[PDB]
């Protein structure tokens, strides 16, 4: 007739799948909410995912909730037909956070293993006239002065590569972005050869695939391995439930 | 019947708790604060869309636990459960009541008044008295020069208001090199100027030519009317349920 | 003879007339209706302020040789009238279009052809080797005075001259607290969610308590 | 008959084209100089001429380096100097010096490198999915005979 210390683990277990079901889904939200502005950052390679877990894991989060709330009651409530509707709810709120987990996972070494795998975008789409150009070109020049950086090899990817800017600015001139030189509050260059040739202070000489890494890599996780937390947390209740609908 | 009652009764609270997702879910949009805009207005304590905002996150919340709860307590036939409910809901109307007004008496003082006090105040200043005057006198500054050098706009009426006033940058920056802002020009992509002595004289189209009064009023009104109306339309929703709930409760058997 | 300098176009100079500046249209044909052009020319400005002596402004010696005088020596143009400013005779048909100043390779030579302007050097009043014409900020809430003269430079007279100028005023300034940041005015909305969702409560609590009467009741 | 200093302490002087180069010692200031560059590969040098500035000591920024250019991507070439004040004369011998090289932007094969993350992951919850399926087959399997 099935013992109350399991009833009492059933009752634990969704009481902390209910928690962090609905603490996962406020940080989805908060992934979507994209406190960095890098949605067109990935847009502009495709086939994305980052964001993809967040707004599948937004619902399952929330499926959490209110199928663990029955669960509880289910459990309390102890109806073999009220223990069946727990597994056959949860175990397809399951296999959804999965793929969760996976897909946001899986994009993020596809393109931050290596800096490179982004620094296609800003070689080609750097102040170019395409539509898609003036787009993360916006993207780009707010997070330069936002945070003082020049490249994600500062004053140097410019020349270490082939750019679109290379075509329209002939580097005798500018080997750079003119928005590399640090800008007075008057919006002013603080001095000109100071920047054409550069000395290592007037320059943002830090590294901007810090931010975009750093970002991408903290999405990622507050998906995908608190989403394994959960599921964790889920297979013992799970498998205590699975012993529960067998007993009675 | 009773039952129709019921039925009624059951389908309000449905309503109830989907008002409680999508107003919280609005919230989040604005609590965002999504283009910043924290810099033009913790400048004044003028925090109150926000502050109603975040009420609105919790009572949307409350609301969809309380409906639910509702669901449960009218099939039920309990009448503790119905007390319990109504005590709740009153609360949380309480909260949401405070939320609507504290939203409706903020917005009808953002004017092109407030913002050309904060930007003859505050902007490019490099003397302020103390901290938290500092804190503000950043924020505003860069607020004002993602909207002009981005956004292309000048001033709250126009490049006109540097030219009639007494402000912080005046007393910085002598009007015969800076008769208004530097980040008022149009800059070719080089990031410096079409041609300087055209901006300096105002020749059209050498410069960002218009106010912004209507890029920073647009959002906040929109979360104005937002958060204000929705939550009164739950609240009458929410009345004549709690009418309806109240009467049926009273005709309960003892 | 109404030879009278003028302030520059409002068409297309919105702002002109700063707290210390002020542009001038150029002598634009001025000289030369009656067919002065015969050699090479220049045109002196001198500004001059209001006050009850200024009628003294002889701007030419007696012998007709034009004064040496600057904003040190008048006091910001008070004790006298300073040269502000000089520029060569243009010779009438250039006529610049303020239309097409929009060709960003002409703008700059379309306005130095066109206009002068008055208060543009902040540096000039300081460095003692700057042996030039020094154009300085000029002071606020004054109306000022303009006119430009013609000087014969093969011989070193002037030729003749302008009328002073109408008065033109500097932008003048509100102390920034004058802003009534109060709007005056209601929204309609406040006044309809303050009086709705004040009543609503009252409404509430009378439907409760009788309920509450109710339920005693039976 | 000096030897040119390496101003690499404040700034960055290896480019894609152009280099930067030390100007000769104030022994010579007011003289008249010229610089002569050398594709190593080749016999052919390149001159350019200028007056030896006023020393101003270490007061940072002008062209406080010489700047050459049209130094082509990828090239080795020898800089040198020779210089006159009066009729006495000063000169320097070569020092070699190298052009960065042109990279395509399209040439970034993606250096995709997965982590034990992504791995871990995947391994983990697939046993995890197949652990659950077998599981909830086999309860209802044992369920069904009651
Ligand atoms: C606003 O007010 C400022 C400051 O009051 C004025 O700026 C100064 O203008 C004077 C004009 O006389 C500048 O004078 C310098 O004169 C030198 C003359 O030296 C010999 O060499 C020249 C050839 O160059 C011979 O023709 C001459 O006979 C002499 O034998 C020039 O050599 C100077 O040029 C150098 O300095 C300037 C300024 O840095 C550079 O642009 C040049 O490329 C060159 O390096 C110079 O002409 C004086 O230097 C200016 N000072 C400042 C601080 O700018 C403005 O004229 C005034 N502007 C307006 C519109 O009112
Ligand atoms: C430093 O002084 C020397 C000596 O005056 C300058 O070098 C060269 O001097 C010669 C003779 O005075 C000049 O020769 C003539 O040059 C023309 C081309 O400019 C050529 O067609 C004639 O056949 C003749 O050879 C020459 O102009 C001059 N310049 C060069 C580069 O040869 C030198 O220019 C001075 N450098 C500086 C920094 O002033
Ligand atoms: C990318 O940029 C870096 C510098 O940011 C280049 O670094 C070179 O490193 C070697 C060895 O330390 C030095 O001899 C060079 O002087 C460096 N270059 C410069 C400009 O100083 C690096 O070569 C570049 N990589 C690619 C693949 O282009
Ligand atoms: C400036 O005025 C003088 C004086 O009238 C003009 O020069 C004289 O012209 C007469 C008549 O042709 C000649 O007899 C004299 O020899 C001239 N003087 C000299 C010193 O040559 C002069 O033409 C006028 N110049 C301008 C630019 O108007
Ligand atoms: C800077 O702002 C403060 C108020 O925020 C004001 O008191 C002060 O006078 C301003 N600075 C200047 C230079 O006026
Ligand atoms: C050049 O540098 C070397 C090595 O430091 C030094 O021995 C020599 O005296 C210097 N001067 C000359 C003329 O070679």
């Amino acid at each position: 007739k099935g013992s109350p210390v399991v009833v009492g683990l059933l009752v634990v277990g969704n009481i902390i799948i209910l928690l962090s079901g609905l603490a996962l889904f406020a940080e989805t939200i908060w992934v979507t909410a994209d406190q960095y502005r890098v949605y067109p950052l990935m847009g502009v390679s495709g086939k994305d995912d980052v964001f993809a877990g967040a707004w599948i894991a937004i619902f399952c989060g929330f499926s959490f909730f209110v199928v663990a709330s029955f669960g509880v009651g289910a459990a309390l409530c102890r109806r073999r037909s009220m223990i069946l509707t727990y597994l056959v709810l949860m175990l397809i709120v399951y296999i959804f956070e999965c793929a969760s987990c996976i897909t946001s996972y899986t994009h993020r070494d596809y393109m931050v293993s290596n800096p490179s795998l982004i620094t296609k975008q800003m070689l080609t789409f750097y102040s170019a006239d395409s539509d898609q150009g003036r787009e993360l070109t916006r993207l780009w020049d707010r997070v330069m002065i936002e945070q003082e950086c020049c490249g994600t090899s500062g004053p140097m990817d410019w020349v270490n590569f082939t750019s679109a800017f290379r075509a329209s600015t002939p580097e005798v001139v500018f080997p750079w972005p003119p928005l590399c030189c640090r800008r007075t509050g008057n919006f002013i260059p603080v001095n000109e050869e100071g920047c054409r040739l550069g000395h290592l202070d007037y320059l943002f000489t830090k590294g901007c695939f810090e931010h975009i890494g750093h970002a991408i890599d903290s999405y990622t996780w507050g998906i995908s391995w608190f989403g394994f937390a959960i599921l964790m947390w889920t297979l013992p209740v799970m498998l205590i439930a699975m012993y529960f609908y067998t007993t009675l | 019947t009773v039952r129709c009652f019921q039925s009624l009764l059951v389908f309000g609270n449905v309503i109830i708790g989907m008002c409680g997702i999508a107003l919280t879910a609005e919230c989040i949009f604005f609590v965002s604060d999504q283009y910043s805009l924290y810099p033009l207005l913790e400048a004044t304590d003028n925090d109150d869309i926000y502050g109603a905002a975040w009420i609105g996150i919790f009572v949307g919340i409350c609301l969809f636990c309380l409906s639910v709860l509702g669901i449960v307590g009218i099939m039920k036939s309990n009448r503790k459960i119905l007390l319990v409910y109504f005590i709740l809901m009153f609360i949380v109307y309480g909260f949401e009541v405070a939320s609507c007004i504290t939203a409706a008496t903020q917005r009808d003082f953002f004017t092109p008044n407030l913002f050309l006090k904060q930007m003859l105040e505050r902007y490019q200043n490099n003397s302020p008295p103390s901290n938290d005057d500092k804190w503000k006198n950043n924020g505003v500054t860069k607020t004002w020069d993602r909207l002009m050098l981005q956004d292309y706009c000048c001033g709250v009426n126009g490049p006109s208001d540097w030219q009639k006033y007494t402000s912080a940058f005046r007393t910085e920056n002598n009007d015969a090199d800076y008769p208004w802002p530097r980040q008022c020009c149009v800059m070719n992509k080089l990031k410096e100027p079409l041609n300087l002595e055209a901006c300096k004289l105002g020749v059209p189209g050498y410069y960002h030519n218009q106010g912004c009064y209507e890029l920073i009023s647009g959002p906040m009104n929109r979360h104005a009317w937002g958060v204000a109306w929705f939550g009164f339309a739950i609240l009458c929703w929410t009345f004549w349920v709690l009418l309806g709930t109240m009467f049926y409760w009273s005709r309960i058997e003892y | 003879v109404n030879l009278q300098p003028q302030l520059a176009s409002v068409t297309f100079a919105t702002n002109n007339p700063t707290l210390t500046t002020v542009a001038l249209e150029k002598p634009l044909c001025m000289f030369d209706s009656s067919a002065a052009l015969h050699g090479t020319y220049e045109v002196y400005l001198y500004v001059l302020v209001d006050s009850a002596s200024s009628r003294n402004a002889s701007v030419q010696d007696s012998t007709k040789t034009p004064l040496s005088s600057t904003p040190q020596e008048t006091e910001g143009g008070r004790t006298g009238p300073y040269k502000a400013a000089a520029f060569d005779l243009a010779p009438c048909s250039d006529l610049p279009s303020l239309d097409a100043v929009r060709d960003v390779s002409q703008a700059s030579e379309i306005l130095n052809a066109y206009l002068v302007r008055v208060g543009i050097n902040g540096t000039c009043l300081s460095d003692p080797n700057f042996r030039g014409l020094c154009n300085p900020p000029l002071s606020a809430a004054t109306e000022y005075r303009f006119k430009y003269v013609l000087v014969n430079i093969s011989t070193g007279l002037v030729q003749d001259q302008t009328l002073w100028s109408d008065p033109v005023c500097t932008n003048q300034l509100t102390p920034y607290s004058a802003i009534d940041t109060w709007p005056g005015r209601r929204s309609g909305g406040m006044i309809v969610i303050t009086s709705i969702l004040g009543s609503l409560p009252f409404f509430l609590l009378v439907g409760f308590a009788g309920a509450i009467v109710l339920s005693l009741m039976d | 008959d000096f030897n040119i200093s390496s101003l690499s302490g404040p700034l960055s002087p290896a480019l894609t084209e152009s280099l930067l180069v030390a100007l000769p010692p104030c022994h010579l200031t007011g003289g008249n100089a010229t610089l002569m560059v050398r594709r190593a590969n080749d016999s052919k040098v390149v001159k350019s001429s200028f007056m030896v500035p006023p020393c101003r000591g270490r007061r940072e920024l002008v062209s406080s380096a010489y700047q050459v250019t049209n130094l082509v991507p990828g090239t080795k070439y020898y800089i040198s100097y020779l210089v006159t004040k009066g009729a006495s004369t000063e000169s320097s011998r070569e020092i070699p010096m190298s052009t960065l090289p042109r990279r395509k932007a399209e040439a970034i094969g993606l250096g995709m490198a997965p982590t034990g993350g992504m791995v871990v992951i995947q391994v983990l919850l697939s046993v995890a999915m197949f652990l659950l399926v077998v599981g909830f087959i086999t309860a209802l399997a044992l369920g069904a005979r009651k």
